[PDB]
This record gives C-alpha cells, structure tokens and sequence, in this order.
C-alpha cells in the first residue's frame, strides 16, 4: 500500500520539531558533514561538524525530511526547512 | 414493626435503582417516578395488611424520543419482579413468552434469592430478544452513584466506527471492559459495544477514555 503516505494538506502532527528530531537532525548532518559531505551554509570559520550542522539548521539549509510514523504505519513527511524550532 | 419494615425499605431502595437504571439506559422515566417516596410505595404495592406485592411492581418502559434518533432499533423493555424468593421454570416460562408475544427487545428479571438452572436454560432461548437476570440485593445501592464511578456513555454503531476511524484503531487496540463489569451490566452492554468514559482529571479538567465490551 501507499495509502501509507498522509498528504501535505490534511496532516496533523506538531508543526514544531521534537527534541529527538532535532538531536537526530543535528547528529545526522554532523555525521554527513564529518564524512566530507557538501555543506550548504557558509562556515564562517567553523570546524566542529556539530557546530556546522547547527549553523545549517539555524539557516534552515538542511536538505533532510522527517518521516513521522503513526501507530498504524502511516506517515507524514515534514521538512527540516518547514518545522518550527522553538526548543 | 420488626424486620418487615427494613425488608420493605430495602425493596423500595432497590426499586428506585431499577427505575434509575432504566431511565439511564435511555428509557422514558420521570424524575417523579424515581423520587417516589417510601410511604407512596407501601400505598401502591402492599396487600391486605402491608406485605410487599412484587407481582404488581413489574413494568414496561419505552425509549425516549432522543434514544430513537441515536438507537432506532432499541425497542421497549420489560422489567419483572417475583414474589417467590426462588424463581422456577414454571414462573420463568410465563415471563419468557410475554417478551416473545409483546415483541419486546429486552427483558429484565429482578430475582430475590435464586433462579434455578432449569429456569436459567430459557435465557438465550428466545433471540434476537435479550434477557437480563438481576439480584434484588445487588440493586439496593445504585453503584453508578459512587464517588469513584465516572460517567459511562454507550456509543452507537456510527459513534464507535468514527472513534476507531479518528484514532486509526482496531477494536483490539481499545482499552476493554468485561461484559460482567457492574457498570457494563447497568447499561446493558452487549459484546463489542463501546462505552465513552468521562472522568474528572487533576491534570486536564475533564478526560475521556473509551472501553470496548467483551
């Protein structure tokens, strides 16, 4: 099935990013950055992959998307770009 | 005076709970019908000197205009009290056929001490109509009135369908209620029927849980 993917219109999870989604985005991006992936932000003299990832997140220039699974197995995909980062 | 006076009080207390329960099920019972005083009770159902005549007590009740819009098939109920402490098949069959003839949906038998297993055979014998056996002694206090007992609300086929839809649920996933649970018995819950329980919360003000029958 692909009744699994919940559409952009009519989506209901928090429009905010979870503490976990942040920890995993920062980690994932720092891991990718750390193993020589192209960086989408201008490192203004930055060198720690986490600090670079944080800059990436701060400028919403992280090209990842969170696939939020529901208990039935369905999902809502949310872009790092669109999620509110209060935290 | 002696103990006949207490036995009458007890019966009257139990009769109120039957009326309360029947109203609560979605039947047409006035508040006056429930709030019937003890002196008015003796007036209606006490014989030649003052002994309770349970044979008379037996009554029919009809679904309220609201109950038919939510549950259209929910038909008229019959409630029967027996003057004999033990209920035999010779007095049980009389009741069973009354439900069959008057095309009744449900029938509640309020028994004093016991209903013989020979008489008990007759309970599922006349479907689709369902029969309920209730011990007089249990009904003296309306348990639903207790501090700790929250409000349980029977959900319609449509109401339940919507519940499962809106939470993407399989019936198995829903928190359960035993078919023999005191409140389940009170509301005359059948298997599969879902009950919406509304309790007060110290966290939110009000919280609603749901329990599926078994």
């Amino acid at each position: 099935l692909k009744e699994k993917a919940i559409p952009k219109d009519q989506r209901a999870t928090t429009p905010y990013m979870t503490k976990y989604e942040r920890a995993r985005i920062l980690g994932t991006r720092a891991l990718q950055i750390s193993m020589n992936a192209p960086v989408f932000v201008d490192l203004e003299g930055e060198t720690d992959p986490l600090r670079i990832a944080m800059k990436e997140l701060a400028e919403k220039k992280i090209p990842l998307v969170i696939r939020r699974y529901l208990p039935d197995g369905s999902f809502e995909d949310w872009s790092v770009e669109e999620l509110i980062v209060d935290l | 005076d002696q103990e006949n006076e207490r036995n009458i009080s007890r019966l009257w207390r139990a009769f109120r709970t039957v009326k309360e329960m029947v109203k609560d099920r979605g039947y047409f019972i006035t508040q006056e019908e429930v709030e019937l005083p003890l002196e008015d009770f003796k007036a209606k159902y006490c014989d030649s000197m003052g002994r309770p005549q349970r044979k008379m007590m037996s009554f029919q009740a009809n679904p309220t205009e609201e109950s038919i819009s939510k549950f259209p098939d929910m038909g008229s109920l019959w409630v029967e009290f027996c003057d004999e402490p033990s209920v035999g098949v010779k007095t049980m069959k009389t009741f069973v056929i009354h439900i069959q003839e008057k095309n009744f949906q449900t029938g509640i038998f309020v028994y004093q001490n016991n209903i013989t297993p020979s008489a008990m055979k007759l309970v599922p014998s006349i479907p689709p109509a369902t029969i309920e056996t209730f011990n007089e002694a249990a009904l003296v206090v309306n348990i639903t009135h207790h501090e700790l007992v929250p409000k349980h609300i029977r959900l319609s086929s449509d109401e339940k369908r919507e519940l499962l839809k809106r939470y993407r649920l399989k019936e198995s996933q829903l928190p359960r209620i035993q078919r023999a649970d005191p409140v389940a018995l009170y509301l005359g819950l059948k298997r599969g029927e879902v009950v919406k329980i509304i309790r007060k919360s110290e966290t939110s003000g009000r919280y609603a849980s749901y329990r599926i029958c078994m």
